[PDB]
């Protein structure tokens, strides 16, 4: 298995939901 | 030179570069003075004993975006997207063609440049009517970027001539990239082709008398969307198949290489709607269609992401490296060309990140026209390509000129790089954070410096940034200019084989790199695409039309 | 060996591929959550609605910025609001809280933004076009309109005000 490729789209995919979420939040907040 | 009389080529390649580079470098000055008026410091003052044709604060920031996202990424797609498919196939580019092309982009760029100087055109990088230029910015501008229609030319012609010699082979690797990534680029072009021709050039030399807006944005975004993967596709071409050399393995796919650049030719044109969220008059249910057709437009790079992770881990599994980031510290870390590159791509995972926010439709109402977009797009632009092109100097430059680096120009370049980098990272925080708070984009805050309070915190990053990203430039300047200016010349190094990566081995799915190779076909979906993602919409506008009068508020 | 590790990458690639698609439709289906609520009414109304902007501040809607909010519901006003070089009228803008606006923006010049610092309301400002988008506010107080579009060297300075009162 490809453990560090797996780490990075790991790091990707929490960067993702953690400013995707974090603007949906704010989103809501501000409506 | 023997050299370039058998690779005329690569002399014309070095045209391309070198302009591009001196246009980095002349936009890149106004960068540091952003940054700081971003961190509520005003040093425009200085910036103007300086050089004193600049009267404004966005006099700057209008050359800033054209020299930076426009000439110099432009410049440096046609050097790589054709160059490296003229070299992987062995064939001589059509050498007249390959030199219009130069002369095009360089007398557009003295034409609209001159405008520019002079204060006549301070519309920015977007010029959005009715704000309304000098008729050169946009006639030197049109011949510009025209120029790269001359290059579509010169690759399609490469591979028809590669295609007849070679009846049932598949294109070559790289070729098949740059080919669908010039087809795209044609597609692509036309929204702004058209807003220049049916309205910008008219309007400016005085033939109507004015451009509707909403019309002159959409035809423009079109086209705006589709040149941010026109600037990326170039720093991608060598990210999949130089890179994995330089990081000491392979690439690990073919065939999702090809796949990638096949996505970006289907959808990089038909979702520019996602810059137009906060626009009138266009209907919701079409947002919402470009919306999920910029999602979709994602995926490419998210599969990028670990096809070229995968390439990197192998490369460091080879070099000794284990564990779960043994790997990491096992890859060559002292070679420029190798680290500008992967500190970009770290970058471009919270630019990535952003962007998928921003093509969100409704969410795009926290951030549009805030500080945020500079802050996303400086990950994307400003850091993964321009580092690309950057470490490039340390492969291309020999390739092109014999010109040895020396080890102290290979440590230098590594100072360069990883301080631009660390500057974008340091940057993107102190904008993305400024941008939740309402800063907006596009604006002399530090001449305003009571109305951001609650930015206090974000604001020190960006003077941080511009301090740091100064330095960082300075030493650019002195590097790109020992190296261009260098003693030696070392005619062997003109002659060596560009470092292309060796695919991995393994089969590899012919049914599907066939298909993918059935390109006439793939461009007339693209096309297809096109028309239905905007027709309808650009057929309402255009048969609605409401012209309004031009202004000049600078 | 490179066999094997070709075959390997390909299949834990298939997978994250699947992954990401699945994030990418999860978004896709909370974007369209966000459309269906009170939330989409800054989404601007899709409808070409043409004026003039060489008469805007002389006759119509937009002439006379103390009648400019009208009520037009029983729980609904309409704001004739006027974005230009540089500033905003009426000034300020004064409507009830809990009630419906619709703000109706347009421009005698340029392109302005029109965005309401603590909403989601950020819209685009176009000469010749009426941009149209609706909000109701929860809170009374205050709130300043920020221009965020480039309209020229007055641009940052061009604010105005929203008082929501209770
Ligand atoms: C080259 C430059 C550009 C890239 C690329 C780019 C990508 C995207 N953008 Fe964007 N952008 C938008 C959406 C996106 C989306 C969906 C993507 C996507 O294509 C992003 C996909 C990418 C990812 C999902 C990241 C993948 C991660 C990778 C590939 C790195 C992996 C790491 C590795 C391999 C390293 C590991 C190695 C180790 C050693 C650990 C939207 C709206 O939907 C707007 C309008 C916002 C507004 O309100 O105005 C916007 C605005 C802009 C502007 C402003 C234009 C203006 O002046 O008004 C520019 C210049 C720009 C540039 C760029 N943008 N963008
Ligand atoms: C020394 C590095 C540089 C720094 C410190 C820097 C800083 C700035 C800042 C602070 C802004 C926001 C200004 C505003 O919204 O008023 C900006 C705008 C911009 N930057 Fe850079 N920049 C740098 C290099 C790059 C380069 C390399 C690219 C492209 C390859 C680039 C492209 C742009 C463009 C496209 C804009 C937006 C122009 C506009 O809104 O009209 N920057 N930059
Ligand atoms: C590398 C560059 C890095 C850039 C950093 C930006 C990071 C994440 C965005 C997350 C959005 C942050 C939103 C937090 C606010 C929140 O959670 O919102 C609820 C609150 O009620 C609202 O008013
Ligand atoms: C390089 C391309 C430069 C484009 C310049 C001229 C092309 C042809 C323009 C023809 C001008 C016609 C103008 C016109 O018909 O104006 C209509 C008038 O506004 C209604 O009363
Ligand atoms: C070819 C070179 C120049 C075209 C000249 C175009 C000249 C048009 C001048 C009209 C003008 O400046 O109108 C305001
Ligand atoms: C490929 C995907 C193509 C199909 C994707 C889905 C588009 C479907 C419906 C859009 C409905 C949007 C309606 C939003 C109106 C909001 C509103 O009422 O504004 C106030
Ligand atoms: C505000 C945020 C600013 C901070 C920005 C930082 C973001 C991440 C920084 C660097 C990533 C580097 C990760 C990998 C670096 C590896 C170098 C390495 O492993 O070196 C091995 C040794 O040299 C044998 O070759
Ligand atoms: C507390 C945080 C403080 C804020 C940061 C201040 C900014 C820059 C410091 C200079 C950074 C220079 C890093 C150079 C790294 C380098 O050149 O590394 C070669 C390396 O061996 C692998 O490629
Ligand atoms: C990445 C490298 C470190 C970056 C920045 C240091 C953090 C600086 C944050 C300190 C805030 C300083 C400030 O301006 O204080 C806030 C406000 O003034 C209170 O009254
Ligand atoms: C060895 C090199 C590394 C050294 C790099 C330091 C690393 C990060 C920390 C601070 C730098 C901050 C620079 C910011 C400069 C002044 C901030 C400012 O303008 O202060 C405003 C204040 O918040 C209201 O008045
Ligand atoms: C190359 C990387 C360069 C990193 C440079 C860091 C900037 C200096 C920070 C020390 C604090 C000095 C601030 C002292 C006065 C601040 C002020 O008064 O404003
Ligand atoms: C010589 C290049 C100019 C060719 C004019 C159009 C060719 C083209 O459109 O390319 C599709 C591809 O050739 C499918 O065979
Ligand atoms: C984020 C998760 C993305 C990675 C999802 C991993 C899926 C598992 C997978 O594809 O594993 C097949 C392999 O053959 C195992 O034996
Ligand atoms: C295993 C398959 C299960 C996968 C399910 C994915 C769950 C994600 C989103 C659901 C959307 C919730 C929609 C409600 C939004 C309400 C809200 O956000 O309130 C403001
Ligand atoms: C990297 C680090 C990321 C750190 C991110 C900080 C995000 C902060 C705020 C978003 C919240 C917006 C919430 C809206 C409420 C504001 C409000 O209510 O203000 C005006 C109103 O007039 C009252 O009368
Ligand atoms: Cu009005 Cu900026
Ligand atoms: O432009 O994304
Ligand atoms: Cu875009």
């Amino acid at each position: 298995k490809p453990k560090g490729a797996l780490a990075v789209i790991l790091v990707l995919t929490l960067t993702i939901l953690v400013f995707w979420l974090g603007v949906y939040a704010v989103f809501f907040a501000r409506g | 030179s023997r050299v370039y009389e058998a690779y005329p080529e690569k002399k014309a390649t070095l045209y391309f570069l070198v302009l591009g580079f001196l246009a980095l470098i002349v936009g890149s000055l106004f960068g540091p003075f952003q940054a700081l008026n971003y961190g509520n410091v005003d040093a425009y003052p200085l910036l103007k004993r300086l050089l004193p044709f600049v009267q404004s604060y966005y006099q700057g920031l209008t050359l800033h975006g054209v020299l930076n996202a426009i000439v110099f990424t432009q410049l440096f797609a046609q050097a790589i997207m054709v160059y490296l498919p003229a070299r992987e196939l062995n064939m001589r580019p059509n050498m007249g063609l390959m030199w219009l092309s130069w002369w095009m982009a360089f007398i557009g760029l003295v034409v609209f440049a001159l405008p520019l100087l002079a204060n006549e055109a301070t519309v920015l990088y977007t010029f959005y009517p009715p704000l309304k230029g000098h008729w050169a910015f946009y006639l030197g501008a049109s011949v510009f970027v025209l120029s790269t229609w001359v290059s579509i030319y010169i690759v399609l012609d490469l591979w028809r001539r590669w295609k007849a010699a070679n009846p049932g082979k598949v294109t070559p690797l790289v070729t098949y990239m740059a080919v669908v990534f010039w087809l795209m680029w044609f597609l692509a072009s036309l929204g702004l082709v058209l807003e220049a021709v049916l309205f910008l050039l008219p309007w400016s030399f005085g033939l109507v008398e004015g451009v509707d807006p909403l019309v002159a944005r959409t035809l423009f975004w079109w086209t705006g969307h589709p040149i941010i993967y026109f600037w990326l596709l170039p720093a991608y071409a060598i990210i999949y198949t130089i890179l994995p050399k330089q990081a000491g393995g392979k690439l690990v796919s073919d065939p999702m290489a090809r796949l990638a650049f096949l996505l970006f030719l289907l959808l990089s044109t038909p979702v520019g709607f996602h810059h137009q969220f906060a626009d009138p008059g266009i209907d919701p249910t079409w947002k919402m269609i470009h919306s999920v057709l910029t999602l979709f437009v994602a995926v490419p790079s998210l599969m990028t992401a670990f096809t070229v992770a995968a390439s990197l881990e192998f490369a460091g599994r080879l070099r000794g490296g284990r564990g779960l980031f043994g790997w990491i510290r096992a890859l060559p870390w002292d070679n420029p060309a190798f680290v500008a590159p992967v500190l970009g791509l770290l970058g471009f995972i919270p630019g990535g990140a952003g962007g998928i926010v921003n093509a969100s439709f409704t969410l795009d109402y926290v951030v549009h026209n805030t500080a945020w977009v500079p802050g996303h797009f400086h990950l994307q632009v400003a850091s993964l390509v321009t580092l690309t092109a950057m470490g490039s100097l340390y492969w291309l430059l020999p390739n092109l000129t014999g010109k040895p680096i020396s080890d102290a120009q290979r440590r230098l370049g590594l100072a360069v790089v990883w301080l631009w980098f660390l500057g974008m990272m340091i940057m993107a925080v102190g904008l993305h954070w400024a941008g939740l708070l309402n800063v907006p984009r596009r604006a002399y805050i530090a001449q305003v410096p009571d109305a951001y309070p609650h930015a206090a915190v974000p604001m020190v990053f960006n003077v941080l940034a511009g301090i740091v990203l100064l330095v960082a430039l300075l030493l650019f300047i002195y590097g790109l200019f020992s190296v261009l200016l260098s003693r030696e010349r070392k005619p062997e190094l003109a002659e060596a084989p560009l470092p292309f990566a060796e695919v991995i081995s393994g089969p590899e799915d012919r049914r599907l790199v066939l298909a993918m190779d059935r390109i006439g076909f793939w461009f007339a979906v693209a096309a297809i695409l096109v028309v239905l993602a905007y027709g309808p919409t650009l057929v309402q506008l255009f048969g609605h039309l409401n012209p309004v009068p031009g202004w000049r508020l600078w | 060996d490179e066999h094997k590790a070709h075959k390997a990458i390909l299949a834990y690639e298939k997978g994250w591929l699947a992954f990401s698609l699945a994030m990418l439709f999860v978004f896709i289906a909370l974007i369209a959550y966000t459309l269906a609520t009170h939330t989409a009414g800054v989404i601007p109304a899709g409808k070409l609605e043409r004026v003039d902007p060489t008469t805007v501040r002389q006759e119509g809607p937009w002439a006379d910025p103390a009648q400019a909010v009208v009520q037009t519901g029983p729980n609904q006003y309409t704001v004739y609001v006027l974005a230009f070089a540089f500033g905003y009228q009426p000034n300020p803008i004064e409507v009830p809280q809990g009630a419906e606006i619709v703000f109706k923006i347009t421009s005698p010049d340029v392109i302005h933004g029109f965005h309401v610092e603590g909403t989601n309301i950020n819209v685009e400002v176009l000469p010749g076009e009426v941009s149209t988008v609706r909000y109701t506010f929860k809170r009374p107080g205050e709130y300043r309109i920020i221009c965020n579009q480039y309209c020229g060297l007055g641009h940052q300075n061009m604010f105005g005000t929203i008082v929501v009162k209770e």
